[PDB]
RNA sequence: GAAGCCAGAGGAAACUCUGGUGGAGGCUCGCUGACGUGCAAGAUCGUCAAAUCUGAGCAUGGGGGCGAAAG
């Protein structure tokens, strides 16, 4: 049919600038003209097929608007590439924005259109007009509806952020991304977030004549003073756009934090955990308070807020380099500790704990208070030094709220016990034996902080209800408690 | 198979525009003064239909002299530091550097 | 707020001076207005207006 | 040990334990 | 047999908590509490209790009406008119300090309740101090100050008795033994409970001859 | 005295042995301190000098503190 003559047309063209190029340079145009059929099956074959020579055509490079034999072959090939290649962008933004219901004859002319533009996206990022393109990208995933051309155009940016070296591409794509969600007022899926922490910068004897051979020895000394400025000023370049991409990436975040936007929260507490070492000392310290201040916030969905900026704090300073900087950074937890300390009574009564590779954002409430209370009693760093008043403070309060909170979680309770045992032992002891109890005072159950709640004058009496609750994972989590307590 | 979009912005970044906007802020010289000393010898010069070698040799050999003040340069510092200037990274293994050196220094003294 | 400190020192207001004001202890930041004096006596072109 | 191993997320899904 | 059975109890109750339908949930509670007074099997129902109190009917003022207070063995949903009714209110609040008080009385005794009722007597206080800083219920609040009071006072006693109980990790008879020579009146809860079952009792003849004597005059 | 190559004998092949040929080696012969890491009460690992000899010609770098370097 005219599908048919299309078919031909289509295949002679991209045949004879597979083979010639420069010498037939006015198919870019034509190609245009052929696409610009009425008929449905013509128009994506003519998509597809651009997409297929705009790839093996585009030069490693950009060129120049020239403005103002040889030579000029190789001026107007390029021109009419660039002229061909907006002419393909325009069309691909056209069909992507028309609308994607038509009768069910296979993938629509938008479907095909979006995996053209991440072929693009993934095969020629160098190339000009990235900006438009990656403007399709971001026009996509600007909608809150979870599809197959938005799951496709997220692995598409994902794998451009993890592939991209040179970082001009992630500099345009990042402010993209977040000139989108402040124009949307954080609106988004959280997903386009997560293309925040999927960034990468952000971690034979040839005889040679006597002329032949003099001139390649001054290519010799000429590349080898370029190659040593060229390391220098890439090192220098990739630092300056790590900078940009960092301040738009901090400063996305702490707007979404300010706005306080309750399902975004988590995926910006991660990046803020993963790149606080990547930003100053002094700012390390600013976003310590900055969660300090969040905290105080929910204390004036709450509890796992504060859970979430517990777990943040604590993890930013097992970080190496924060664990380090410690001392010299006036980095203290001790504001940490006594919120978790204090709060872990209402997260015993909050019915709503089990409502519900990533180190942050983790849905259950539940697991939230697992993290906290394994970085408080069993960090990474300094293991054996802990103040023997917190692991039993913290040993006391945990006991009470495992009675007092569901099965599951429960276990888990028990399990992280039961692991502080293990590793503490001597130092906790004295709870379970009766004779070792200390008479210089009294316990003080409602408290205000640790140490000021006496934990070596009291005893844990609570198993005496935990052997008889009615889970049997909890009964023999319990049993082994007894069991390594026995075989201390 | 089957075969969000819809006045310039001013930026100091130089340190003779930090020490005037000092000036401004602190209660030293006010709007009225700074019309006035606007009406110096460098003003009412024609810029707009001049040749780019004209203009760039009269800006390179014609810049006014004012004092600056050290505030106003730590502030420039300050506003153009980048943020990963100064990460722990860097400045630990800074330290580390220094230390070496003075233990060098030493065992040459040795 | 914290926040809004982070914020700033991230992104630089406008006026920002790195001065504190005497009359109330927030930071002093210029004006619009005072950017404009800024511009007009940094270029020279235009002194005063009409 | 049992703390990591219980505070996977995927440890609270919530099957009754009658469906094994 | 129990485990799946206080788990569906548990699924059960909070599939949907509403203030529609809290009635199934405090009918299940009550079954949940007969199944515990008879086995020796520990159910933690503070959170469901907790939850039935820190739900969203008891924080607004009351409205004031004239209808009927509910009989709470007989109702699957809570009729629309019952919706901010200080009738609702005070029913609720009353099976509400109910359930509390047998769950208590329950476990009354062992050697924990000092500690099993910290959450439960900081919570109540904490609704103390929030509903007196929400509605006017007077009698409400005087119950739980009285509930309150009472789970002070057997804690107290349970630690003044615990004192010398010695617990070395291998031996453990003097509290597998604790108060195995008392039974549940001597506690100060078992004998607000068994007050307050006598004060129910009489409430419920009350009614029910008092329904008997209008269904003879209507006859 | 290693790679590489040759012949004989077993192994389906990959291989193994023997006899050799060969003559590459940060291989031999002639007359320690300084630090760093440490995640404990110090273990282990890493880095720095000791840099073909020699005639006649020739150039360069030098102190300290501050600082991420640029200065």
């Amino acid at each position: 049919e005219q599908i048919r003559q299309a078919q031909e047309e289509l295949a002679k063209i991209a045949t004879q600038l597979n083979e010639n190029p420069e010498e037939y340079p006015g198919h870019f145009k034509a190609l245009a003209r052929i696409g610009e059929t009425p008929i449905l099956a013509i128009q994506k074959l003519c998509i597809v097929t651009q997409m297929a020579v705009y790839k093996d055509v585009i030069p490693g490079y950009r060129i120049r608007p020239l403005g103002e034999k040889e030579v000029k072959r190789l001026r107007t090939y390029e021109q009419a590439l660039v002229a061909g290649y907006h002419g393909y962008l325009k069309t691909l933004a056209t069909y992507a924005a028309s609308s994607i219901p038509e009768d069910r004859k296979g993938e629509p002319i938008s479907s095909i259109a979006f995996t053209c533009a991440c072929e693009l996206v993934n095969a020629v990022p160098h190339f000009n007009f990235r900006g438009d393109l990656l403007r399709i990208l971001v026009k996509k995933l600007s909608t809150r509806k979870i599809d197959r051309d938005f799951v496709k155009c997220r692995e598409a940016l994902e794998k451009l952020f993890q592939d991209d070296e040179e970082g001009n591409a992630s500099q345009e794509a990042v402010s993209l991304l977040s000139k989108m969600m402040k124009a949307r007022e954080y609106r988004v899926d959280e997903s386009v977030l997560n293309l925040f922490l999927h960034l990468r910068l952000l971690s034979k004897w040839e005889f040679r004549t006597k002329k032949q051979r003099k001139l390649l020895k001054a290519e010799k000394e000429a590349q080898k003073v370029m190659e040593q400025a060229d390391a220098t000023v890439s090192h220098e370049e990739r630092e300056r756009i790590q900078s940009e991409i960092l301040k738009m990436v901090f400063a996305t975040y702490f707007r979404i934090l300010k706005a306080r936007v309750p399902h975004l929260m988590g995926a910006v507490l991660e990046g803020l955990a993963k790149y606080a070492h990547l930003i100053n000392q002094d700012f390390f310290g600013d976003l310590l308070e900055a969660l300090k201040d969040l905290i105080r916030d929910t204390d004036r969905d709450t509890s796992r807020e504060s859970l979430l900026c517990t777990v943040t704090a604590f993890a930013l300073l097992e970080g190496q380099d924060a664990h380090n900087a410690r001392s010299d950074l006036h980095l203290d937890l001790s504001f940490f500790i006594t919120n978790l300390y204090r709060s872990l009574l209402s997260l015993s009564l909050n019915p709503d704990l089990e409502l519900g590779n990533n180190k942050i954002n983790l849905q259950t409430t539940t697991v939230l208070l697992l993290r906290c209370l394994t970085s408080v009693l069993l960090p990474p760093w300094n293991i054996r030094s802990v103040p023997p008043i917190r692991l039993a403070a913290f040993c006391k309060q945990l006991m009470t709220l495992a009675l007092q909170v569901p099965e599951k979680s429960s276990q888990a309770i028990l399990g992280l016990l039961q692991d502080v045992v293990h590793t503490h032992g001597r130092k906790v002891a004295a709870l379970w034996n009766t004779e070792e109890r200390k008479g210089d005072g009294t316990y003080k159950p409602l408290s205000e902080t640790v140490e000021g709640s006496n934990p070596f004058t009291t005893t844990i009496w609570e198993g005496e209800l935990l052997r008889k609750h009615y889970c049997p994972k909890v009964r023999e989590g319990l049993k082994a408690m007894e069991k390594e307590l026995r075989s201390i | 198979p089957g075969l969000w979009e819809e006045r310039p912005n001013i930026d100091i970044i130089t340190a003779e525009a930090m020490t005037l906007a000092h000036q401004l802020a602190t209660g030293e010289k006010t709007k009225a003064d700074l019309i006035d000393e606007g009406y110096n010898k460098y003003a009412f010069k024609q810029k707009e239909g001049l040749p780019d070698w004209f203009l760039e040799d009269e800006a390179k050999h014609d810049k006014p002299i004012k004092p600056i003040t050290k505030e106003a340069a730590q502030a420039i510092k300050e506003k153009l530091r980048a943020l990963n200037a100064r990460p722990i990274k860097k400045v630990a293994e800074a330290r580390a550097r220094r230390k070496l050196r003075q233990a060098k220094k030493l065992e040459k003294l040795k | 707020d914290a926040l809004q400190n982070l914020l700033d020192s991230i992104e630089v207001p406008e006026g920002w001076t790195g001065l504190t004001d005497p009359n109330t202890g927030k930071p002093l930041n210029l004006s619009r207005d005072e950017l404009e004096l800024i511009r007009k006596v940094q270029q020279g072109l235009i002194p005063d207006d009409v | 040990n049992k703390a990591a191993e219980m505070s996977v997320d995927d440890f609270f899904k919530g099957g009754f334990e009658i469906l094994s | 047999l129990i485990y799946p059975l206080v788990q569906v109890t548990l699924g059960a109750m909070r599939l949907i908590p509403t203030a529609i339908y809290f009635p199934l949930r405090f009918h299940l509670i009550r079954s949940l509490l007969r199944l515990s007074r008879a086995t020796d099997t520990y159910i933690p129902l503070a959170s469901a209790l907790l939850e039935v109190l820190q739900s969203a009917e008891m924080k607004k003022p009351p409205k004031s009406s004239t209808l009927k207070p509910l009989d709470f063995a007989t109702a699957y949903k809570t009729p629309k008119s019952y919706l901010r009714t200080r009738v609702y209110q005070d029913g609720v609040g009353e099976q509400v300090v109910e359930l509390l008080s047998e769950f208590f009385v329950l476990w009354s005794r062992n050697i924990a309740f000092p500690e099993f009722a910290l959450p439960t007597i900081v919570a109540l206080k904490r609704w103390m101090k929030e509903m007196r800083k929400g509605n006017k219920n007077a009698k409400l609040g005087s119950s739980l100050v009285v509930l309150v009071q009472k789970l002070e006072m057997n804690a107290k006693f349970i630690e003044e008795r615990r004192a010398k109980v010695d617990f070395a990790p291998k031996d453990r008879a003097q509290v597998d033994a604790f108060l195995k020579d008392l039974e549940w009146e001597k506690t100060p809860l078992g004998a607000y409970v068994v007050a307050q079952r006598k004060l129910r009792e009489e409430r419920k003849r009350l009614m029910e001859e008092a329904r008997r004597e209008e269904e003879r005059k209507r006859r």
